[PDB]
């Protein structure tokens, strides 16, 4: 055939050297990044918990022995102890970058290396949001918002001392106190303009970003709305991390996933082709689906 | 090796990395040593043959 | 004349059954110029 | 794979131990290499130019090996072959950058060159045929820097003496004729009676990717299809290939420097 025009791959997935115009790639300057990279607040806010397998199991006291006042010589009545399990299981997360070797050679040489980070962050987020809001095709029949919606445990109306007050106390009803705020941080603006009347104190600290003394996480996701807030003890939300991002580059295997422009699968020894897969499992668990909080607006 | 703190210096050096090309001539001098070494990272991202 | 390039795009991410096909994605920059 | 008969494949590119008339080559003597191995003539002629990135292209070729075959009839193949691939991509670029032929990517070559300026001389080979194809160099003040032959024409040369000094304008020991150097091409595509001269020191070339070479036995091969038309698999087969891949750049500085003598 001797075609020497480049590959079309679809999706477009495949970095290349070559513009299919022609142009090649040579002096690239390699981007900077500007934003800073996010952590799992799942991973800040919850309790981890050392998991070697995939599950994990969980035993917990339930009932506690009576106990009786007996006459003098009366037969003392028996009593009796009961425990409850539960168990957690983890999830793979994945994904895996295409590149040509005449990029990876004359292009971006370094490009695997300042993928790392970014594969991380997204991660974490893909987390972060599968395990707090539930958004994000979340692979745990477990979340923040899934034990809210079945306990209804939500407050309507607007960020005020009186709602925020009644937010916590929703925890205590169930004997349990709260621990952190999950916010949007679109609005501190609103956080910073409530003050007590009586007292005269302002119950969100602007430069230490505590909500009546309670410290505040901030989501960068998309889908809690600024006038959203939620509240837990966060010490009853565990997660496990059975395997880190593990990364593995490989120059001879198949992407199925990616079709040449003839529609074959992309093969990436006859084609030339290097690619990096990474890969983490993560595990979730809702100790006590009463835990948690939100309020919204009305 | 003469040191970078001006000492001769004696090391041994790996059977597996180093060879002496001779002279034909029935005398065999020694006319040239090399040593060559695989250099990597300990996280063995990529490419391992570079030497 | 001065000449930048930044990170535009993140890569994303999926969660994949046992055994899965994991699928691909891409990141991307953005030239500037002053 | 099931077949027991050998497998059939599609190209017939891969290597076999057992032939299709079911002949095994057990005890298989090493072959030996009866002509000498060839150079690349542009790499011999033109200037090198220290190059990174650029217009440069990629060569590549693989080779199926059948384990059967690298076990039993011949284990120090892949070794033996590289100086063979080597060889070929160097016909490859002397016949791209030379003689225009085999679907050179660039848009340069010398035939192309000539082509263009129309520096051709129609006739036989005579000393004031030699001297008309070096003249049409030095007309435009570029000398004559080396010959490019067909080795099949020196029954020719041989025929030209000097009507002044009265002996042979070619020394056929030396291979040079008029005093400057002949290399010989063995591409079929250089006629007999044609002859080609300039001054290589015009014509440029890169490399900016050495002959590249892996091995391995476990990709697919998509262009190697089983005779059910399936892709050929190198580990579910018990198969072995050799990808070489080459990236070579090729520039003319001046086209005019390169003259063409042809015959009538």
């Amino acid at each position: 055939s001797n075609n020497v025009k480049p590959q079309v791959f679809n999706p477009d997935n495949v970095m290349m050297h070559e513009k299919k115009d022609g142009t090649l790639m040579n002096e690239f300057t390699t981007p900077i990044l500007q934003e800073v990279m996010e952590n799992s607040k799942i991973m800040q806010l919850g309790k981890y918990e050392p998991m070697e397998g995939t599950e994990k199991k969980f035993t917990f006291w339930a009932d506690k022995p009576g106990a009786y006042w007996v006459g003098e010589g009366q037969k003392i009545e028996t009593s009796k102890a009961t425990w409850v399990n539960a168990t957690m299981r983890a999830f793979k997360l994945g994904v895996i970058l295409p590149v040509t070797k005449e990029f990876l050679n004359y292009t971006y040489s370094q490009f695997f290396e300042e993928m790392k980070p970014m594969i991380a962050e997204a991660f974490y987020k893909k987390f972060d949001e599968a395990g707090i809001l539930n958004q994000g095709n979340n692979p745990f029949g477990k979340s923040i918002a899934q034990s809210i919606e079945k306990t209804n445990k939500v407050i309507k109306g607007d960020f005020t001392q009186d709602n925020i007050i009644d937010l916590e106390a929703l925890l205590e009803d169930d004997e349990l106190e709260a621990n952190a705020f999950i916010s949007k941080t679109q609005n501190r603006s609103l956080l910073r303009k409530i003050v007590d009347p009586e007292t005269k104190e302002r119950i969100y600290d602007r430069n230490s970003d505590s909500l009546d003394g309670l410290p505040v996480v901030n989501l960068k996701s998309s889908n809690l709305k600024r006038g959203e807030l939620i509240t837990g003890d966060f010490d009853k939300l565990i997660y496990g991390i059975p395997q880190l991002i593990e990364y593995k580059i490989d120059e001879t295997a198949q992407l199925s996933t990616v079709k040449n422009e003839d529609g074959t699968p992309v093969n990436l020894f006859e084609q030339d082709m290097v690619a990096l897969r990474a890969t983490m499992h993560v595990a979730l668990h809702i100790a006590d689906d009463k835990a948690f909080a939100k309020l919204v607006p009305a | 090796i003469r040191n970078q703190d001006d000492e001769t210096r004696l090391y041994k050096s790996d059977a597996m990395s180093t060879f002496i090309i001779y002279d034909n001539t029935v005398e065999r001098n020694s006319i040239a040593g090399v040593r060559y070494l695989r250099t990597k990272p300990i996280d063995k991202t990529d490419e391992d043959e570079v030497f």
